[PDB]
């Protein structure tokens, strides 16, 4: 829990699953090599990257077709806070810090 | 359907791209029909150009969609290539019968 | 609208100029 973030999946096949963010770039998408592997037809190969810069979590849309809705709001880059709802296609994810 | 609880029919007019076999060229029977389909564009790629032409999407959004096309095409080709390498009491008492025999005379008021 | 015809000539004459992601889209155009 120290200096790390949790991404508990609210809606999706892997419901309840947790992804731990503590690296400078924690990738997410339909590509097998992505850290946060999200498999769905809505989700693009490279959907978003969870960048941590000096204890500051922030998700950035790296060029996905369905984009990324933080708190049901389409964003290109948004600084994340405890309680945000980052959406990647059909995958609803909650933010914990 | 939710408002009137009645069947609804949607006639989707499209085209059949190929015959009913790998070596089937139905241009023997319908040459005019298949001459048109020869020069047709895919209902996904044509819609992609329409969104750019109408100003609905940009060339960055055209890259987001084109990367998603390859990202989903590679997705199934590689998943399949990897998964290929890994290969009693049948009777009642008379009181039950007497309940059914009385139900025929248990007429409403 | 514009790159439906414009980048088709930048890829057919010189495929290095057009982005490597548009090669699996410009071939199916003509």
């Amino acid at each position: 829990p120290s200096g790390s973030a949790l991404l508990v999946v609210k809606r999706g096949p892997n419901a309840g699953s947790r992804f731990l963010l503590d690296q400078p770039t924690t990738s997410a998408g339909r590509h097998p090599d992505s850290d946060i592997f999200l498999d769905d037809v809505t989700v693009s190969r490279r959907h978003a990257e969870f960048r941590l810069e000096g204890g500051e979590f922030q998700v950035v849309d790296v060029g996905s077709l369905n984009g990324t809705y933080v708190n049901r709001e389409p964003v290109d880059s948004a600084v994340l806070a405890n309680g945000d709802e980052v959406q990647i296609g059909k995958f609803r994810l909650v933010f914990l810090t | 359907r939710q408002a009137f609880k009645k069947d609804v029919v949607i006639d989707m007019l499209c085209y059949r791209r190929r015959g009913h076999n790998e070596g089937d060229d139905p241009s023997m029977t319908q040459p005019y029909m298949y001459d048109v389909i020869d020069t047709k564009r895919g209902s996904r790629k044509a819609y992609t150009e329409a969104l750019i032409g109408r100003g609905d999407i940009s060339m960055k959004e055209a890259e987001d969609a084109l990367r998603d096309y390859q990202g989903q095409l590679e997705r199934v080709f590689n998943e399949v290539r990897e998964l290929e390498k890994h290969e009693l009491a049948t009777a009642v008492d008379k009181a039950m019968l007497q309940r059914i025999g009385d139900a025929h005379l248990a007429l409403p008021e | 609208e514009w790159l439906v015809e414009e980048m088709y000539r930048k890829f057919r004459d010189d495929p290095s100029s057009v982005d490597p992601s548009w090669h699996e889209f410009l071939v199916d155009y003509s």
